[PDB]
């Protein structure tokens, strides 16, 4: 089974890490997603 | 729908249920959502009973394993949760709105026609009081359930007024009910 999918959820504000910007302090998401998931840190670096 | 809830103090107006109609509420859900037949294995294991959670302004939450699936106001049709539309992001049909309208609808807003002409918007066709998923321009996730206000093709011709009435969106009250236990 392709699905359920699993969506990585930011750890400061609860959201999908693709709208952490939408959202008041971006730079905590920004700090716990470097510190937690690197490799989609480089994909939202582009 | 949820204005009452995001005041924190989570677990405070809401009871949950044991023993429910089980099969008498699934059948409802593959005529409301032809494409998820294949899938209540999964999502509604036999194996794991439903319990109902009931808060006010009358709506009901179906549960498994603690976690939120759909919900309902008084005796509505059924809206999955966004948590659960992510798992499963074929539940509902897509309208994506462009990048400019993330902002308003993830404070509560209804989505205007101009959120959905827009070069960066995608509109479908879509009858009235159709369950859509809100899908945002550059973003892969839905930003919200909603349900059409106005025909798509009406959408198009007229291009203003409200196009589709935002029922639940990422941070609102339900989004942060995660799981009851
Ligand atoms: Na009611
Ligand atoms: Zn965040």
């Amino acid at each position: 089974g392709d699905y359920p999918l699993r969506v990585l959820y930011c750890g400061v504000c609860s959201l999908p890490t693709e709208y952490c910007e939408y959202m008041p302090d971006v730079a905590k998401c920004r700090q716990w997603l470097e510190k937690n998931f690197p490799n989609e840190f480089a994909k939202l670096t582009v | 729908m949820f204005k009452k809830f995001d005041e924190k103090e989570n677990v405070s107006n809401c009871i949950q249920l044991k023993t429910s109609v089980i099969k008498g509420i699934k059948n409802q859900l593959i005529e409301q959502f032809p494409g998820i037949e294949p899938w209540l294995n999964q999502i509604m294991p036999k194996k794991d009973p439903v319990k109902i959670v009931r808060c006010h302004e009358h709506i009901e939450i179906l549960t498994v394993n603690g976690e939120l699936l759909f919900f309902r106001q008084r005796e509505g049709p059924f809206y999955p949760t966004l948590r659960l539309l992510h798992k499963y992001p074929f539940i509902l049909p897509h309208q994506q709105v462009d990048k400019g309208a993330i902002k308003f609808v993830l404070s509560g807003a209804n989505i205007m026609c101009p959120g959905l002409t827009s070069p960066g918007a995608k509109l479908y066709p879509a009858a009235v009081d159709t369950i859509v998923a809100i899908m945002a321009e550059g973003k892969q996730h839905a930003l919200c359930v909603g349900v059409m206000k106005m025909s798509a093709e009406d959408i198009e011709k007229v291009n203003k007024g409200i196009g589709i009435e935002n029922i639940h969106y990422l941070n609102d009250g339900l989004w942060h009910m995660k799981t009851y236990k």
